[PDB]
């Protein structure tokens, strides 16, 4: 419904009418994909002691 | 304890009722009608296909057609037809087109665009009627120009003068020029436009002059208004790039801004605010006096002004019995209002450092010396001595 | 029959990231985001980056 | 790593990513991303060998 | 921590309730677009939408060909051109004859060029260069001509005829104003004297100067005095220029003045549009250069002008072409400059005239204290003095109220150099 779609909601669409599919919370941008490249933070304070 | 309960007494019952009221009413609206309006709606939906390609109306030719420029590369002579009027449209307004054969099938936009969305804000102002002290005088100059025509237009008519248009806040960083404008806007209860001047500019060309138009267009629909175009410096005299990809963009965008500010008429009903670092990051003539009244130079708090800023902060933190109000001022030398707030954040971190629940004497003293050390010069007294 | 589809012509795109374990989102070298069904008989552990 | 915060790390000046949009507006989107996925630490780089 | 702790969670739930309340509200808005007088528009609305009759693409002619002599058959012909009226009527070794002319080559607003035919409504006298023409969705062919460019209706706004400005609304009876009279009025009244002397009568003028002098006020002033109708174009307000759109902006208004008699063509603010080209620059534009090339030739052509005068205001003479700066386009040059004491007295008297203030004030007294200044700054002293006056709750601004207003603008000047002087005791 239009009570189930919100402002600033990303959504999927077809291409032969652009008819909606469903809601998506994965927002795809080059900055968000930069987090995928970087991977997880590492190390610990005693590795970088001194 | 008793009065925060009183805020709860007012807000919980009235607010909670309001959600519930909306929710039943959405059903209730439907039930009064069962023909006529339903019928007309039904045939609007048969007529208007799915999807609808957006248009932008350039102009109306009076004969039941018009010309639109659309995000589809070629332009169209479209017709005005079906549940739309010739006078339900105005030029430059956004229209809805029919996918198959472009026709204006009505409007449900009326200047609805994303740049409009960034610009309008439903947020709460940070300051309300100068919550934080200092700069008492400078606000009684913004207010004369901006707030005062809106509140009482009559007084200017006895005087026989035209009423001011706009203000320019400029000079020092950390003095809360961007926050005084927010204060003034809450005091009146005006429409505030946080657009930023830097949010019209992108690498891609030719988009920008549309955006400049849209600001003045929306501001006039919801007038009275206060428009704040914050950080109009970046779009100043300067250039994007020294190679390519931006030789045009700054040049078109600025010029286009001056034009529709003047072209309204010389109004005292839509004010503008230009927030800028200096006039040395902009062009040497703007648009250029008699028309842009008044200019406000921010400079550093003096001993009176910086006392006032400080008293606000210190009272919201534990103790003040330990080190006198005066003793903080004395130790400090004259600086912007950010440096005064900075000493108090550092003081609080120092109480954490000790693991106290009081801001002790020791904490105040260190926090004062720290800020002074950033931010330092000593050749004022070295030339001298 | 599948194998025919796999052979040329193909258009380059770039895989970004999954949204499911069988549908992903790419953006092409055309300059268009397309949400695409991923084919079985390929990596989905070394496909993720 | 210890705070249990986002990372990113932004390497240098932003213009470089264009795969969708431009890098000028990824600064605007710094807000949107930081907030949704809060708690965040952002290690914003720019050494300033620009001078 | 029970007094604040418990009350903190209670605060929080209310805010979240309010956020949720706004998403319930915005999912339903006000019904619909349905209006009883446009429900009758629906009868015609079904038929046209389903039919092949709209949209028409907007195209515009960009190149004219003559449809014989074009070189369409290429069998026994040579070059890219034929005899310029025949190509298939003098020979049937091509094996074809055709009698189609004025075929025309359009450009779409997608930047794709096509040759098209002519409809049943079109003849070669309904089409021209630069005129919008509507063509099909699919296979193209002109159906109905649309008027030239996007210029009409937008230009007419900028044009005001017969100004409500005289040399009372201009202060100072300046040097430039005395040389201005000679250009418009003197050869209009009597072209006899100019002829006999053997000078060719002044009709070009370029008003230029720093901002805020009021170069425009004068120009308006004399337009009314000479009693000539006034035609204004502003080339930094009107920014249509794309592929010789601004040459069509120029042509219309010049062309209109030419049909009339006793006219003023005022070309204003041509720093951009019909101004300096940016080929040399990093801008790469030569779209303003079409506007330039047209403007020159319109002037030159008009000559002898029959006592219809072409005027120019441009801020800088650095944004002009040196062909304009040859005589027969511009003949007279006036730099507007800071008014004298009494000239600044006069601009103060007009500002003050509109005000409802105490009359015991003397205009000369205020302007003494004032330095050399622009008119726009003296507009600022009166508007500032008005604001001080209501604030103190006087319905009049005394002589003293204007001295405070003067002083604040000056104090700013002192802030940017160094304050304190020897004039605190001298
Ligand atoms: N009159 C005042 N109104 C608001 N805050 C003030 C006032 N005077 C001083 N302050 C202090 O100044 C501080 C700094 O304000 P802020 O950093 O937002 O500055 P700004 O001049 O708008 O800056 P920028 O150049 O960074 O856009 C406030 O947090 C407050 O402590
Ligand atoms: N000669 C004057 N008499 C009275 N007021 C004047 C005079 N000159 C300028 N002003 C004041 O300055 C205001 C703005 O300047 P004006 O429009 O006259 O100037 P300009 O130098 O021709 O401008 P632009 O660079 O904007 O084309 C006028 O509306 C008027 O109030
Ligand atoms: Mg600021
Ligand atoms: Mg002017």
């Amino acid at each position: 419904n239009v009570k189930d779609l919100k402002a600033s909601q990303r959504v999927c669409l077809r291409s032969d009418s652009y008819m909606l599919h469903k809601v998506l919370e994965n927002k795809a941008d080059p900055l968000v994909s930069l987090m995928m490249v970087e991977k997880v933070p590492d190390s610990t304070y005693d590795m970088v002691g001194g | 304890t008793r009065c925060k309960l009183k805020l709860l007494r007012m807000e919980r019952i009235k607010d909670h009722l309001l959600l519930e009221e909306e929710f039943v009413s959405n059903s209730e609206i439907l039930k009064p009608f069962e023909k006529k309006q339903e019928e007309e709606k039904k045939q609007l939906e048969e007529i208007r296909g799915n999807p609808l390609s957006i248009g932008t109306l350039e102009e109306i030719i009076d004969d039941d057609h018009a010309i639109v420029t659309s995000p589809t590369m070629p332009d169209y002579y479209v017709s005005i037809l079906s549940f739309v009027d010739k006078e339900l449209l105005e030029p430059g307004c956004s229209v809805l087109l029919h996918h198959k054969t472009m026709s204006i099938v009505g409007v449900l936009q009326d200047d609805a665009d994303p740049m409009v969305s960034v610009m309008k804000m439903d947020k709460s102002p940070t300051e309300s009627y100068s919550d934080i002290g200092g700069l008492e005088s400078q606000i009684q100059e913004i207010k004369e120009s901006v707030e005062l025509p809106l509140t009482h237009p009559e007084l200017y008519e006895e005087m026989g003068i035209k009423p001011p248009k706009g203000v320019i806040l400029y000079g020092a960083p950390g003095t809360g020029k961007t926050l005084l404008a927010k204060a003034v806007a809450n005091q009146t209860s005006a429409t505030f436009l946080r657009i930023v001047g830097s949010e019209l500019i992108q690498k891609y060309l030719g988009d920008g002059p549309r955006l400049c138009r849209q600001i003045f267009k929306v501001a006039g629909e919801n007038a009275p208004s206060i428009v704040f175009i914050d950080e109009i410096d970046a779009i100043g005299t300067k250039r994007y790039d020294s190679n390519s990809g931006g030789e045009r963009e700054i040049q078109r965008t600025m010029l286009e801004l001056l034009n529709q500010l003047d072209g309204f008429d010389d109004r005292g009903d839509v004010k503008v605010i230009m927030a800028t670092n200096k006039i040395e990051t902009l062009d040497p003539a703007l648009i250029r006096p008699g028309r842009i009244d008044r200019k406000i130079l921010f400079e550093n708090p003096d001993l009176s002004t910086k006392k006032k800023i400080l008293g606000i902060h210190t009272s919201k933190m534990n103790l003040s019995e330990d080190v006198n109000l005066e003793t903080l001022v004395t130790t400090k030398d004259d600086l912007s209002g950010a440096d005064i707030q900075a000493m108090c954040t550092e003081a609080g971190l120092l109480a954490l450092r000790e693991r106290r629940m009081q801001v002790t004497a020791e904490d105040f003293k260190q926090a004062k010396e720290r800020v002074m050390k950033n931010k330092v010069e000593e050749n004022l007294e070295g030339l001298y001595l | 029959e599948v194998k025919r589809i796999q052979s040329v012509p193909l258009v380059i795109g770039q895989f970004l990231e999954p949204i499911d374990q069988n549908t992903g989102i790419v953006s092409s070298t055309t300059g268009m985001s397309y949400v695409v069904r991923i084919l079985s008989t390929l990596d989905r552990e070394l496909l993720k980056p | 790593h210890h705070t249990d915060c986002k990372f990113i790390r932004v390497s240098g000046a932003e213009l470089v990513q264009k795969y969708i949009g431009e890098g000028s507006r990824m600064v605007r989107e710094l807000f949107v991303m930081a907030r949704e996925h809060a708690p965040s630490i952002i290690f914003m780089d720019e050494i300033d060998s620009i001078g | 921590a029970a007094p604040y702790a418990a009350k903190l969670k209670q605060t929080e739930n209310d805010l979240k309730d309010i956020e949720a309340r706004i998403k319930e509200k915005a999912g339903v808005k006000e019904s619909d677009t349905g209006l009883a007088p446009s429900h009758l528009w629906d009868i015609m609305g079904d038929r046209q939408r389903l039919g092949e009759e709209h949209p028409l693409q907007v195209a515009r002619c960009t190149k004219i060909i003559k449809g014989n002599g074009e070189s369409d058959e290429t069998t026994t012909d040579n070059n890219n051109s034929g005899n310029s009226n025949s190509n298939s009527n003098q020979q049937s070794t091509d094996a074809d004859e055709d009698d189609e002319d004025a075929k025309y080559v359009i450009n779409l607003k997608q930047i794709a060029k096509f040759v098209v035919g002519l409809g049943e409504r079109v003849s070669p006298t309904d089409i021209e260069e630069g005129m919008r023409v509507g063509v099909d969705r699919s296979k193209y062919n002109i159906e109905l001509p649309l008027p030239p460019r996007i210029d009409p209706s937008v230009t007419m706004m900028t044009v005001e005829e017969k100004p409500d400005v005289t040399y009372s609304d201009v202060g100072g009876c300046k040097d430039q104003i005395e040389k201005l009279r000679e250009v418009v009025e003197l050869p209009l009244l009597s072209p006899e004297r100019f002829a006999t002397l053997g000078i060719d009568p002044p009709k070009g003028i370029l008003l230029y100067g720093p901002p805020g002098t009021g170069k425009t006020l004068c120009a308006r002033a004399v337009a009314n005095r000479t009693d000539a109708t006034f035609i204004r174009v502003i080339g930094s307000e009107l920014v249509q220029k794309y592929v010789g759109e601004g040459a069509r902006m120029v042509r219309e208004l010049f062309e209109m003045a030419r049909t009339k008699k006793a006219c003023i063509i005022f070309f204003d603010e041509i720093d951009a549009v019909g101004g300096a080209r940016f080929d040399d620059g990093a801008g790469g534009d030569n779209e303003v250069q079409r506007t330039m090339l047209e403007l020159i030739t319109q002037l030159d052509g008009f000559d002898p002008r029959g006592n219809i005068k072409v005027m120019f205001a441009t801020n800088r003479p650095n944004t002009l072409d040196p062909a304009l700066l040859r005589p027969g386009r511009i003949d007279r040059k006036v730099e507007f400059s800071l008014p004298d004491l009494e000239g600044r007295a006069n601009i103060f008297r007009i500002h003050s005239k509109s005000m409802s203030v105490e009359r015991g004030i003397r205009w000369e007294l205020i302007s003494r204290l004032c330095p050399n200044s622009t008119g726009a700054e003296l507009r600022s002293v009166c508007t500032e003095a008005g604001m001080f006056a209501i604030r103190a709750r006087r319905k009049v601004a005394t002589e003293k109220d204007f001295l405070k207003a003067v002083d604040k603008v000056i104090s700013g000047y002192k802030k940017f150099s160094s304050t304190s002087r020897y004039m605190q005791y001298n």
